[PDB]
This record gives C-alpha cells, structure tokens and sequence, in this order.
C-alpha cells in the first residue's frame, strides 16, 4: 500500500516498528557496554562507571531480548526471506551482546560494593 | 442495548481501546514520579522502570484512530474499508465475514469471541460475557437483516452456519 | 513497489534518505546546542565547552541547510502533500535552529580568545 | 570501439561510476588522516571535515549495483527491467526510448547527451565528446538495427526523428 500512508499514521503496519525498537535498544546498550569497557581499561574512573545502575538495565536487556524474539515471530509469516533474515540477525546480535555484558558484570564483581 | 446496536442504521463506526491503556500508563507513571520508594540502601535507582513505562505509554498513545468505518450502509455498498483521510482495502464481496472463535485454557474452559473477518478489519468482541452458548445465530440473523453477508461458525463448513455471498 | 525491496538494496529510492539525513543532523546539533546552553547557565566549566570546534560545526550547519533544501526540491514532485509538509517542516526547524545557534555564538563572544 | 558496441548481442548490461567517486573520496580522506596541517594556532581542529568525508564516501560506496540489464535480447523481448536478484519495472513497449538532450551555459555553448528513457532506466552518455552534431541518427539507425524501438530528437515531434512502436 502507500507505505507512504502506511508510514502515514493513526498507528502503523504490523509489528515492524516493534522490531526496529530492538535495534535502537541494541544501539544504546552497545554504547553503554563501550563506556563500561573504556572505563575499565584505561581511565580508571570507577567513580562514574555504571556500578550504580545494575539491575534496571539488565531488565532492559531482557525485555529487549523478548521484544526482538516476539517481533521475529510476528514478522515471519510475511513469506519473504529478507524480513526473516533481518529479525534473526537482530535476535542473534542482541543475544550475543546480552551474554557479553553478563560475562563482563560477572567478571567485575570485586569492584562495586560488598554484602 | 439489545435493540439499539444491532439495527446499526447504515454505517457502523469502530474504535480501539488502547487509549485507555495509554492513559492508565500515564497515571501509573505520574504516581511513580513523586515520592517513590527510597532504595538508595539497595544501592540502585529504579527511575528507568517508569522511564520505560513512559516510552511504552507514549508509543501506545500515538495509536490514534478516527472511527473505523466501512460501506455497511444498508444498500449495495462495496464494504470498502474507510478511514477519515486515507483508505486502504477495497474488495468486491467474499471477504467481509462474521466468525465465532473459541479459546481454551489448560483446564479446558471455553471462551467464545466474535470477529468481523476481512483485510485488516475490526472484531465484534462482546461485552465480557462468554461462559454459555445462548442463542448463536440469532444475532447472526440480525446481522443478516442488516446487510446479509455471512455468519460463519467454528471449524469447517459442515452444518450450523449460513453464507449469503459466494465467489465460486 | 516493494518498498520492501526499495529498502532492499543496491542503493535506494529517490532522495528520501537524503532528506532524513538532515533529521539526524538536527538530532546531533540540537544535542550539542543543549550541552552548550547547559554549560553556559549553571555548571560553568568553560574548559569543556564547545569553544574549540567553532567553524567546522558551522560548516556542518550550512551543509545540512543546503541538504534539507535540496531534498525538499528533489522530493516535491511526488505530488503528495505529506512528503512536502515533511520536508518543509524539516527545513523550517533546521533554519530556526541555525539562527538560534548563530545568535548564541554571537552573544558569547567575550569568552573564547582574543585578537 | 566504434564497431564492437553497437551490435550489443542480445542483452547489453550497464553499471554506475559512483564507485569511482567513493574510491577517490576514500583515498583523499586517507591522505587527509596522516600528517594534516597543524593549525592549533588557529584555535581549531579540522578533523570533522574528513569525518564528513568518511560519511559521504561510505554512503556513496554503499550504492552497489549489479549489471543493470533489460530484455533487449534481439527477439520479441518485453524490455522488462532486470537486476540480479530483484525486478521492478515491467512494460509492454511504448516506454523505452532513446532521446537526445541538450544543455547550455550562460555563454550559450551547447552540450549534447543521450538517454535511454524509461521507468527508472539508464542513460546513453557518450564518452566526453560533444561539441558538434556529427552524424546524429546513424547510431540511432544502428540501435534500430539492433531492436528498433525509437530514436527521439529534441523538442516536439515535428520532423528529423523516427518512431517504431506506438500505443496510439
Ligand atoms: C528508559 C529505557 C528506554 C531504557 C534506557 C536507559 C537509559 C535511560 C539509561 C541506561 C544507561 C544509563 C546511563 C549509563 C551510564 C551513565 C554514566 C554514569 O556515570 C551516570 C549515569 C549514566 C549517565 C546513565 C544515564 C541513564 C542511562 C542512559
Ligand atoms: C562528521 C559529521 C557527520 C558531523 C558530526 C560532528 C561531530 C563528529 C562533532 C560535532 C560536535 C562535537 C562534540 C562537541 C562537544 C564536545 C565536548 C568537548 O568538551 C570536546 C569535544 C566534543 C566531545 C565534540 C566531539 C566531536 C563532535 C561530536
């Protein structure tokens, strides 16, 4: 249809947008991961490293993972290989980045606080 | 309400209820803003949960809708999918139906809903009452008296359902 | 067409993308404008203000103005009012944005360096 | 080269020269990276001009294009627009033309180019030689000997141009 009008309004076509949201979640979480690694390696400024927001961005991680999955499932029935490849690539990169941040946080454990 | 809505003089109009969810999300966040829990002793801050709630509520609020309508005008109407502004779906019959759908849980309790089927149409979910079967095709005959098109039932054709227009 | 395939590849449809580039220039330039006013008003840490990059981001400003204008001109013949309204709104916001930053730089002229 | 190209046995194929632009942009900005001018005395750094160079060259390189082809096969081919992978434009004749285009400067010097007109087709820009008209329609007759479609001239029909297929 008028993608034009599709992108017009009232709302929007099926899912899609919900898939590209995982992309911009990937963008911001990659930026935060880069800042974490940068502050861990050279500058050594543990005062302003993300030791403080710990569980809330992990919850953001998991809702983004579920969102990318649900978008892939809700976009697979279009019958076109490109959309499926798009969604599956986003799922794979989000899962890899989640596991990477989990390994990073489990590694830097002696640096936050003690209970 | 039984003799007001099924007559449905000419066109019908329809909306979505997602604006209720957006308004409730806004209310919940505005409660969450002022004087939330003070868990600095938890070594964490939970403002990002209502921030994500605001992202979701703002996106859901953006789902605006002018009065989803068709050409269900009690004439030779085309049932063309109509929206104030843009128009998308057009088809000569054979697509607008009314179908009964069933849902089940692990226990086996059956819930009955109804959908006006078509290319990106709106459903006919009844007002929170599905435990018994009641009358089935009486409201179906009322829809037929409106602009008879279909009244589909569950599963295949078999019996117990009526059709009015066919494309062969 | 298959916007799908349009967005598929090899390149892309006419202009468009060149218009939405002005959008993301507006994003980054409004970001640095916000940082600049924030440093001017309360924190007062002029060592880290945008005193150092002053002409290159002005060149980026003028190239974004020209880009948004050329995209509006190159997308006006589609015959659709929504695209024209889109491009003209981006042109207007970029122009008012540019005049705003020109005024602010002309205001803070005693804080840079002197010849 | 005068003989080899006109027969253009069956299909023709075509590409773009924007890859050259991306390549020279990458080379120039790579030169710009190492040991540029030292204008810290100018109280400024000019690295963001080559950063915009990165951006422009990387986008211009992204315009990949596999061998733009048609159904100019010397048969009853429909001249459907063909690309390795996707296909976009289809048309039963009446759209693929060859047209002479003219450009002028403030002085009045005339420059002549050629375009295979159609729905998002590719041009026929000759290799940097346009001061005189030479023979004009002899190459048009050779295109006609290929798969005769049109040979359009400037302005309206009038005279001095030949048509082969018409939709009336
Ligand atoms: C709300 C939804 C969309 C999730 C997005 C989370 C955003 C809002 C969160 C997650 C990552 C966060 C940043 C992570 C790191 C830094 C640097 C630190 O020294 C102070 C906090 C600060 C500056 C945070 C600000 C807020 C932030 C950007
Ligand atoms: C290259 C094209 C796309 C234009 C993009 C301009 C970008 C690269 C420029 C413009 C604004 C710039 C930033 C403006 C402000 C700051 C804070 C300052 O204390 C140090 C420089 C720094 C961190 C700059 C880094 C480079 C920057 C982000």
């Amino acid at each position: 249809m008028r993608w034009r009008d599709r992108i017009a309004v009232l709302c929007f076509p099926p899912g899609l947008m919900l898939t590209v949201a995982a992309l911009i979640l990937f963008f911001i979480h990659m930026g935060v991961f880069a800042s974490d690694v940068h502050n861990f390696c050279v500058i050594h400024n543990y005062d302003h490293m993300s030791f403080r927001y710990t569980v809330v961005l992990i919850f953001s991680q998991v809702i983004s993972i579920g969102w990318a999955a649900m978008g892939s499932l809700y976009a697979e029935m279009t019958g076109d290989k490109f959309l499926r490849c798009f969604a599956l690539t986003i799922l794979i990169l989000n899962g890899a980045m989640f596991f990477n941040r989990l390994c990073l946080e489990f590694l830097a454990i002696n640096y936050r606080e003690e209970r | 309400m039984c003799w007001v809505m099924p007559p449905s003089v000419f066109v019908l109009e329809y909306y979505l209820d997602t604006l209720w969810k957006g308004t409730m999300l806004f209310i919940i966040c505005l409660v969450f803003i002022s004087c939330n829990v003070l868990r600095e002793v938890k070594y964490q801050e939970t403002w990002c949960f209502p921030a994500y709630g605001m992202v979701i509520g703002l996106w859901l609020m953006l789902s605006s809708i002018p009065q989803r309508r068709l050409v269900l005008n009690h004439t030779r109407g085309m049932y063309h999918f109509s929206i104030q502004g843009r128009t998308v779906c057009q088809g000569p019959m054979h697509l607008v139906y009314v179908r009964l759908a069933l849902s089940s849980d692990a226990y086996g309790g059956r819930f009955f809903q109804l959908v006006l089927c078509g290319h990106k149409l709106e459903p006919l979910v009844l007002v929170q009452l599905s435990e018994r079967y009641e009358q089935m095709e009486f409201l179906g005959r009322h829809l037929a008296r409106k602009l008879n098109i279909n009244y589909f039932d569950y599963l295949a054709s078999s019996y117990r359902h009526v059709v009015r227009h066919w494309p062969l």
